[PDB]
């Protein structure tokens, strides 16, 4: 036996290569490590939190860093709209003099990669304007990650290792989340945009060296204590305010504007601190409603156990039966971090949706490359945050659940229709599939016959209407806020609309991705986004679900989470475990955000080429797609490289071709399985012990890979191909013909 | 190894130890069925986890069970 | 076996029979064959005609002759 | 109101779809059609919109007619597989249609809405749950 | 020129070093003290 | 002659029917009344 | 010792590994009323000799397929013994155990991992968390 | 029960679990499961019988005459 | 004006202590 | 069963549905 794994002597006896392959799977696995307990299993999940944070920090660190040294940020300041954003520079020994040629651009003397991770608008905007504050914050991100790796450290010694029960206790973690993690953050935030961010884009310096004799507003602190809190929202930055200057700039801190600030065409940076001063405010207030140690306060296990509505003898919270869960989630690590991937996914998947839409970032919305970066990558980051949180859900299902402490409660009745469900959505996603296939087809056949006429065109009138109640008037509705003499946009009682000029003036602007003008082929398409996202569900639920066992395997939570089969026998097994339910839904995750981040890429670039046209007449049919989108934009891309030349897409050219390998590979682990490579490994053993001046022997037998490693392979190597493929494509495509 | 378990639904129909290529089952005597037979897996380290036995129980469910464990050189079936 | 064998030989001979009648019966019936012979290097062979019901018609390519 | 779409009768682009059309039986009279009764973008191509009280016979009797038709189908296929259950090989009734059985089933999915509301007074559409076939939670 | 790789940013010569060295140096001994850390025998 | 009968009332033979059937119900409609279209069903020609 | 002829055999490449040398091997013996033609487990044809025949092998598995498959079911040879072999030369009869085939029931046989319930009454994992105890070994 | 009941399934690891099946013998020793059900439907290994104790079955037709 | 020869140097002995840090945290996880 | 506090539930919904359908029909403003 080796001491490699430490945390597994089955693993460690083994005498095979799989030991190290399964040594890397279940290294982070702590549950199944060999006489793990509770506590410990705690205390280390702490530290490799603190770790984590350490990473995290370290590559801000590392980004800051290279934008300082390598990059082009005090240029870029000057000319945010014409100077390309250098990510840090280039060194590969290997280029030949047109690479270094067609890499050496952006105002640099050297090959330069060019940032789309939109950073540099995100520190102009924040008040940054140097190099040298750049490397301070490096600098600074590099200690706090050292004294959160010493935090980590400390917090596994001895006397410093938290009790199981300090763990545990939930309503002091909520009050301090909420209050302190949320709330304190937010306000300190507000603190930093009122006293840096707003005075450095109105021309005025404020550092370290001069913020504490320099106050952020002419009324100082007297105006808030005194109540006078109106003098804050005084003199706004006027329309013709120039950023990084004090041309048309107020001295208001804290406006309600609304809408775009004109120039930069982002969000008011006052609008902002605003914000963040009232979500601070909110959360602080609900960082107050748990009980801790002074009696006031609500208790979760009270509110989840309780049976009576003001005396009338109720089964639940609306009459449901939500008893014993608090012990549920406060002993299920599975459970809290299916809920925390979950709302992690749907908060990235609005952040995806709102900062293109309403761009936070000084002219952030005309840097075309990276707005397209930002969406598609926050989108895809959203749909694997949402498979982690369903496939958790089915290892709480097999590990964490048990029907005796959750006996005739929701979860339980949930678990007891589970057929019902997944039948349902079974139903939806046929009803879609067949429509929404059906008529792409149908206008397939009728465009390739010479009857675009005769296409199903059916306008998305319910959305057409949202937006026209958000003030559209494009559509010639006349409803709520695109109806000046409706209610809603007077708001009789107290006309206190402060924000409907700004946003109406931001809605009804042509020239910004507000509530962009959607037609038939943006209905197809949502339709096809609803059908995906009801598969994916369908797949991750029913693998949830029947964790526990089903008619073909009634006893597979005895098996657990991840296995390959239960042999050929009643019929035969394969993928029949949630782990497997999990691996196909990945497939269907990535399909589902691929037709997303196509949509929201054909159609921004059809409006940035001023020819949305286009998009409107091709993307009801699917041969529009392949042919418009796909076959016409990839030509800048490919031709990155050919027998004349070499240019900057070169880079993504190979790449594009990289992802396409990538993909391939994981076609081979996908569809060939074990046995094959079992017989071939055999054979090729025969061959090396019979082969003389081959003095290497294998201390690790050489074995195929297992089922479960193979599908993990598989999905791993689809996956780095599709996302390497399409950014590729997406930057080719974007940066090629803009800046 | 792997953990091969027999439960009281054993009939005794004697086919998995039949089934088995590595001779991991046995018949031993028992009074639970009319049979007076039930099968047991003395031999569990020779087993490959094959789960031939399990094809050939006839019970519903199962009156066999192999739970795949830490692999052995003679579990993965390797003659190097 | 081998009677099944010479059996259903048999009957997919009659199959390749039927398939190709079936070829010299379209390029006698709906062809452009004898303009082709007249012009073979300015007619593109033809011997599939479709009808007319959903403007498929407008896979009749003009072929010449 | 909606102004984004207009009759094709008067729409620019759709009258010059019409003209450049083929001669055809194809496009004739569909282009009429469309003409008289559709709705048209500013692309030229009818667009079928559902914010409008009118012509709301227009979007009921497509929908009508195939929910009738499809569950005339459903209910056809429900009434012989529930006759075909009493007898003592239906699997082999399955995959040997019963013409008599078949053609009766029919006859009364004619009126299946009038059936399946009967059916669902009296508790005789579904099956209890304790009494189907389920797998352990 | 752009017939070389070139630095403008200060010590041009850290990536003339360390990319050698991280990539095509350092990595084959750390593979072998990966590799002797994971078949020490127990 | 009844085996023949027998055969004709198969699950395949049956959908062929069936399939064949609508697919000429369809495809007359389709050269009778080309090009309807949801909003024109039932309606007279102009 | 291990005592008998083995089959006339021309040599192939499926036989024994370094395994056989460094780990295990396998050994069937077996008696047949006449020299026949039968299939190696790992490919090609040998010869099995009037006497009393010893095959080497590389797995059980090659031993328990040639017996069952080949010698009772189609040779009617019963009294064929699998032994395991050890580098250090330790011989030990594995199978048949106790001289009586698996398959039929025989008396002194104790019962092993034998679980005293159905298969469905295992305990779900959440009531053994910690403890280190499968449901199927639960009591 | 006895032979040619109608039964009822409650073992919740059953293929037919909460189906019906029919009665074909019931065992008089001290066996652990002695009645013997017979389904019209097949499981997922093509059988069609099973045994069962009584606590495992809940009579819903007694058997004729 | 990007950073200067000394603040890329001061950089990498800075980083140093998370590296040290971090292999503290390492080994005293691995235990 | 009448099923009274789920029928009031689903009754509120549709009546909500309704309201937001007779605005976007422009039955009321
Ligand atoms: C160790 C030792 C050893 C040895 C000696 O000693 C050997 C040898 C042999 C002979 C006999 C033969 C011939 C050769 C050739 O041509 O091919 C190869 C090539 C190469 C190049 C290989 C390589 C070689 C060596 C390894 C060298 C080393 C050196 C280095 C540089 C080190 C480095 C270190 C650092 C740290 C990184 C072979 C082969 C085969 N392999 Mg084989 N090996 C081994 C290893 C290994 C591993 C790990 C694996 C996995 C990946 C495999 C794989 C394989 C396959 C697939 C196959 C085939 O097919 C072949 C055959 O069979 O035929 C027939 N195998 N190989
Ligand atoms: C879902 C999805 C979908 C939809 C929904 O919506 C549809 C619809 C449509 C409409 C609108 C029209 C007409 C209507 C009528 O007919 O009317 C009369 C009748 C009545 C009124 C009534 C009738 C009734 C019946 C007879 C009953 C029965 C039925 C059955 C059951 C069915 C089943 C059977 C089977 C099929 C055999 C049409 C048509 C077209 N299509 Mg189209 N689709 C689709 C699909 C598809 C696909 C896949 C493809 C490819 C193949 C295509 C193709 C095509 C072509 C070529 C053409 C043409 O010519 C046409 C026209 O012109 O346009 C305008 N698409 N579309
Ligand atoms: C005001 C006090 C306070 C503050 C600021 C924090 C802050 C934090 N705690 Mg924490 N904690 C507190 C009190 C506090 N705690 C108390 C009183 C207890 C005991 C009941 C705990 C018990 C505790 C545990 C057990 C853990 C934490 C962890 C964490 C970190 C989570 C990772 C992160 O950065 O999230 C991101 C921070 C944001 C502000 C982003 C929020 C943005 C969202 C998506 C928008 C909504 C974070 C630094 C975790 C850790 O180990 O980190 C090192 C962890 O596992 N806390
Ligand atoms: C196609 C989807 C997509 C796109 C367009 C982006 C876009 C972006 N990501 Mg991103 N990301 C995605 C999916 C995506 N992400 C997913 C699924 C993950 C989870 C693994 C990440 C994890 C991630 C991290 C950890 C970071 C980014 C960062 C960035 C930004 C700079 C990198 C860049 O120019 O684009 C990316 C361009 C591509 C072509 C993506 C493919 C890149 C390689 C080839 C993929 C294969 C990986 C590797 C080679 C295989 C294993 C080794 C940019 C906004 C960086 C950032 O925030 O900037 C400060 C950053 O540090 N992303
Ligand atoms: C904060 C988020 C979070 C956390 C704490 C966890 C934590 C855990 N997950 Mg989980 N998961 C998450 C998000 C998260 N996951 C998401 C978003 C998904 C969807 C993709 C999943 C999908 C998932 C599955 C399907 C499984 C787990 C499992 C586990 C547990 C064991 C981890 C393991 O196998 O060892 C560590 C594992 C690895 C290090 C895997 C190797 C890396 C993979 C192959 C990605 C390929 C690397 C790629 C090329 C480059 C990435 C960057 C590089 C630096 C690695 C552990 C409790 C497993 C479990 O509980 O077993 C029963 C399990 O089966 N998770
Ligand atoms: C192009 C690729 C493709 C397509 C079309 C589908 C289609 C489908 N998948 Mg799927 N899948 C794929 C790739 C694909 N998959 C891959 C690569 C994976 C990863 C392994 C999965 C994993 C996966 C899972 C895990 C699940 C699905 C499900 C589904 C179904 C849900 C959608 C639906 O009902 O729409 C309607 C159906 C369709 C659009 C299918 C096409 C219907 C055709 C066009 C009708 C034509 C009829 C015509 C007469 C045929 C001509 C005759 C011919 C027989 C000779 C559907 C059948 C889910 C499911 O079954 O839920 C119901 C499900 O659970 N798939
Ligand atoms: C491989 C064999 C084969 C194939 C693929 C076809 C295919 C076709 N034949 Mg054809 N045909 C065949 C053998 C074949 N034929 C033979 C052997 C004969 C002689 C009896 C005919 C006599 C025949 C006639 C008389 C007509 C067709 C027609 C057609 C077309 C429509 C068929 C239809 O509606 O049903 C179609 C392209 C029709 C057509 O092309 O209309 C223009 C048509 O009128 N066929
Ligand atoms: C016999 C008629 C019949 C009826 C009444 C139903 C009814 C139902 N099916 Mg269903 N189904 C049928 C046949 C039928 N099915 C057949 C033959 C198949 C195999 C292709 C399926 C495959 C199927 C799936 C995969 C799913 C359903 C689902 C459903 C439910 C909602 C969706 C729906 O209405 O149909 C949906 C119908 C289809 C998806 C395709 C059926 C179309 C076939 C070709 C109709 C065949 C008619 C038959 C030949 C008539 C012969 C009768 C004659 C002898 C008199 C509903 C209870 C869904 C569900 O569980 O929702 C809760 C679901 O996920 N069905
Ligand atoms: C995570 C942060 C991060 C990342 C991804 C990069 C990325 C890169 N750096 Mg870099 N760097 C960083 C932080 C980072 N830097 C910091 C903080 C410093 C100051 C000490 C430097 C100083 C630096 C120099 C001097 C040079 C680079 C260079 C490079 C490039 C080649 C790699 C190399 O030689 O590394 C060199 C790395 C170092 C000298 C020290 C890196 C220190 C960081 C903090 C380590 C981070 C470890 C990480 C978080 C743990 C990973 C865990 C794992 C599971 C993934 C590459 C673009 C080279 C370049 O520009 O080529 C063109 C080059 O010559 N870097
Ligand atoms: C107004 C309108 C609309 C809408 C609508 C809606 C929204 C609806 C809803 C609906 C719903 C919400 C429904 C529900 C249902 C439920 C259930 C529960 C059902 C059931 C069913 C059944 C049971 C059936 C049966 C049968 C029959 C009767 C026949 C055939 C056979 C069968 C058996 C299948 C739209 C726009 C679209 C269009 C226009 C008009
Ligand atoms: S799994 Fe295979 S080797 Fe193991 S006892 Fe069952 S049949 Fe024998």
């Amino acid at each position: 036996a080796t001491k490699f794994p430490k945390f597994s002597q089955d693993l460690a006896q083994d005498p095979t290569t799989r030991r190290i392959w399964y040594a890397m799977a279940t290294a982070h696995d702590f549950e199944l490590h060999d006489g793990m307990t509770e506590e410990n299993l705690y205390q280390k999940i702490f530290a490799s939190h603190f770790g984590h944070l350490a990473i995290i920090f370290l590559w801000a660190s590392g980004v800051l860093f290279h934008v300082a040294w390598q990059g082009n940020f005090e240029q870029w300041i000057k000319d945010p709209l014409n100077v390309r954003p250098i990510a840090h520079a280039i060194w590969d020994a290997q280029f030949g003099p047109p690479a270094i040629e067609a890499f050496t651009r952006a105002g640099a003397t050297n090959p330069v990669d060019i940032c789309y991770s939109g950073v540099y608008h995100w520190w102009y905007t924040i008040g940054m304007r140097t190099n040298n504050e750049l490397y301070v914050g490096a600098i600074f991100l590099l200690l706090l990650a050292a004294l959160f790796l010493f935090a980590g450290w400390l917090h596994l010694q001895p006397r410093y290792r938290p009790t199981l029960g300090w763990f545990k206790s939930a309503e002091p973690r909520l009050n301090h989340h909420l209050a302190g993690l949320f709330g304190v953050s937010s306000l300190a935030w507000a603190a930093h945009l009122i006293h840096v961010a707003i005075p450095e884009s109105r021309g005025q310096h404020v550092g370290w060296d001069n913020f504490l004799f320099t106050p952020p507003h002419p009324a100082g602190l007297g105006a808030f204590f005194t109540g006078n809190w109106s003098a804050y929202a005084q003199n706004p930055d006027t329309a013709q305010h120039v950023f990084n200057s004090s041309q048309g700039a107020g001295t208001a801190i804290l406006t309600f504007l609304g809408g775009f600030h004109p120039q930069t065409q982002s969000l008011w940076l006052t609008d902002m601190a605003h914000h963040h001063v009232a979500i601070a405010v909110l959360f602080i207030i609900a960082g107050h409603m748990y009980r801790t140690n002074w009696g006031i306060g609500h208790s979760i296990k009270e509110m989840l156990n309780s049976k009576s509505f003001f005396g009338a003898k109720v089964e639940g919270p609306f009459n449901l039966p939500h008893q014993g869960l608090y012990d549920t989630i406060n002993n299920s690590l599975h459970f809290q971090l299916s809920f925390a991937l979950a709302a992690l996914g749907v908060a990235s998947s609005l952040t995806a949706q709102h900062m293109y839409s309403m761009p936070p970032y000084a002219f952030i919305g005309q840097d075309f490359t990276t707005q397209a970066a930002l969406y598609t990558h926050h989108q895809y980051i959203a749909g694997f945050l949402m498979v982690g949180a369903f496939s958790h859900a089915g290892i709480f299902w097999i590990r964490d659940y048990d029907p005796e402490q959750n006996k005739g409660n929701v979860l339980d009745r949930m678990l007891r229709h589970k057929e019902a469900i997944i039948s349902h959505l079974s139903w939806v996603s046929l009803f879609l599939g067949f429509h929404t296939l059906g008529l792409y087809v149908h206008n397939d056949v009728e465009v390739a016959f010479g009857a675009a006429e005769k296409q199903v065109l059916i306008e998305p009138v319910f959305a057409q209407f949202i937006q026209a109640a958000h003030g559209k008037a494009l559509y010639g509705f006349n409803t709520l806020l695109s109806n000046p003499d409706s209610i809603a946009s007077t708001a009789w009682p107290n006309h206190a609309n402060v924000w409907l000029p700004g946003w109406l003036d931001a809605v009804n602007n042509t020239t910004n991705s507000l509530f962009l003008t959607i037609g038939p082929g943006d209905f197809y398409v949502h339709h096809a986004i609803a059908l995906g996202l009801h598969v994916t569900t369908l797949v991750l639920v029913k693998g949830a679900l029947d964790a526990r066992g089903s008619k073909l395997m009634p006893d597979k939570k005895d098996f657990g989470y991840a296995f390959p089969c239960d042999g050929p026998g009643r019929g035969g097994t394969c993928d029949i475990s949630a782990w497997d339910a999990s691996y196909l839904a990945v497939f269907w995750m990535l399909n589902t955000l691929g037709w997303v981040t196509f949509y929201w890429h054909w159609k921004h670039l059809a409006i940035w080429e001023g020819n949305i046209a286009q998009f409107n007449e091709s993307s009801t049919y699917l041969m529009g797609w392949f042919r418009d989108y796909l076959w016409l934009h990839s030509a800048q891309l490919i031709n990155g490289y050919n027998p004349y030349g070499t240019n900057s897409l070169a880079i993504w050219s190979w790449m594009f071709l990289w992802g396409h390998l990538a993909w391939a590979v994981s076609f081979m682990f996908l569809i060939t399985w074990r046995g094959y490579w079992q017989e071939l490994i055999e054979t090729l053993v025969w061959a090396h012990e019979k082969t003389p001046l081959s003095f290497g022997y294998w201390r690790d037998k050489p074995v195929a890979l297992s089922i479960v490693q193979a599908r993990l392979v598989g999905l791993t190597h689809f996956t780095v191909g599709y996302i390497a493929t399409y950014g590729a494509f997406l930057i080719a495509s974007t940066a090629g013909k803009f800046g | 190894s792997h953990t091969v378990k027999i439960y009281d639904t054993c009939i005794g129909c004697t086919q998995c130890v039949r089934a088995c290529p590595t001779d991991v089952l046995e018949m031993v005597p028992w009074d639970g069925c009319k049979a007076a037979q039930i099968a047991s897996s003395p031999r569990t380290e020779d087993c490959v986890g094959c789960k031939r036995c399990e094809t050939a129980c006839p019970t519903d469910f199962l009156s066999i069970r192999v739970y795949l464990g830490a692999e052995t050189t003679r579990s993965m079936g390797l003659a190097y | 076996i081998s009677r099944k064998i010479f059996a259903a030989h048999f009957g997919h001979l009659a199959v390749i029979f039927i398939w190709l009648s079936g070829m010299y019966f379209h390029g006698a019936k709906f062809s452009n064959f004898e303009a082709w012979m007249a012009n073979p290097t300015g007619v593109k062979p033809s011997a599939q005609v479709v009808w007319s019901l959903v403007g498929q018609d407008i896979l009749n390519a003009d072929v010449g002759g | 109101a909606n102004s984004t779409l207009v009759p094709c009768s008067k729409s620019p682009a759709f009258q010059a779809r019409m003209k450049n059309a083929p001669d055809t039986y194809y496009f004739n009279k569909p282009f009429k059609a469309y003409a008289k009764y559709e709705l048209c973008g500013t692309d030229g191509l009818p667009h079928l919109p559902l914010d409008r009280l009118d012509r709301a016979t227009d979007v009921l009797v497509p929908i009508g007619l195939f929910l009738y038709v499809a569950g005339f189908i459903g209910w056809s296929g429900r009434s012989y597989l529930r006759a075909t259950k009493s007898a003592s090989d239906p699997e082999m009734k399955e995959i040997f249609i019963d013409l008599p059985l078949a053609l009766q089933s029919i006859s009364k999915a004619v009126l299946w809405p009038l059936l399946a509301l009967q059916e669902f007074l009296s508790g005789d559409l579904t099956a209890r749950d304790e009494e189907i076939p389920i797998s352990p939670r | 020129d752009m017939t070389q790789l070139t630095g403008s940013y200060a010590a041009s010569w850290l990536p003339w070093i360390m990319i050698p060295l991280i990539f095509y140096i350092l990595p084959f001994p750390v593979f072998a003290l990966i590799f002797i850390w994971i078949e020490k025998e127990a | 002659m009844q085996h023949v009968f027998k055969y004709l009332t198969l699950a395949p033979v049956m959908a062929t029917f069936t399939m064949v059937a609508l697919s000429v119900v369809l495809i007359m409609l389709q050269i009778w009344f080309p090009g309807l279209q949801y909003g024109t069903y039932f309606k007279p020609t102009p | 010792t291990l005592e008998g002829q083995t089959p006339i055999f021309g040599g192939g490449t499926g036989g024994l590994l370094t395994k056989a040398e460094r780990e295990e091997k396998y050994v069937i013996t077996w008696t047949s009323p006449k020299e026949q033609v039968f299939e190696m487990p790992t490919g090609g044809s040998a010869i099995m000799r009037q006497g009393k025949n010893k095959l080497e092998i590389a797995r059980k598995e090659y031993g328990i397929a040639l017996g069952g498959q080949q010698l009772r079911a189609k040779f009617k040879i019963n009294d064929y013994k699998i032994y395991r072999v050890y580098p250090n030369g330790e011989t030990q009869m594995i199978h048949p155990a106790d001289g009586v085939f698996p398959e039929k029931v025989n008396q002194g046989r104790p019962k092993v991992r034998y679980v005293d319930r159905n298969i469905g009454s295992n305990p779900s994992p959440a009531k053994l968390k910690f403890s280190g105890v499968q449901p199927y070994d639960a009591p | 029960v006895e032979r040619g009941s109608k039964v009822r399934i409650l073992r919740r690891e059953s293929y037919w679990y909460q189906d019906v099946g029919l009665v074909a013998s019931v065992d008089k020793s001290g066996i652990k499961y002695p009645v013997i059900v017979r389904f019209d439907k097949v499981n997922y290994a093509g059988v069609n019988t099973n045994n069962f104790a009584d606590f495992e079955l809940l009579e819903i037709e007694k058997p004729k005459a | 004006m990007n950073i200067s020869d000394t603040q890329v140097f001061v950089a990498l002995v800075v980083a140093l202590l998370p590296g040290l840090l971090a292999f503290r945290l390492a080994t005293e996880l691995y235990k | 069963a009448p099923f009274p506090f789920r029928t009031i539930v689903s009754l509120i919904l549709l009546a909500g549905n309704i309201l937001v359908a007779a605005i976007y029909f422009h039955i009321i403003n």
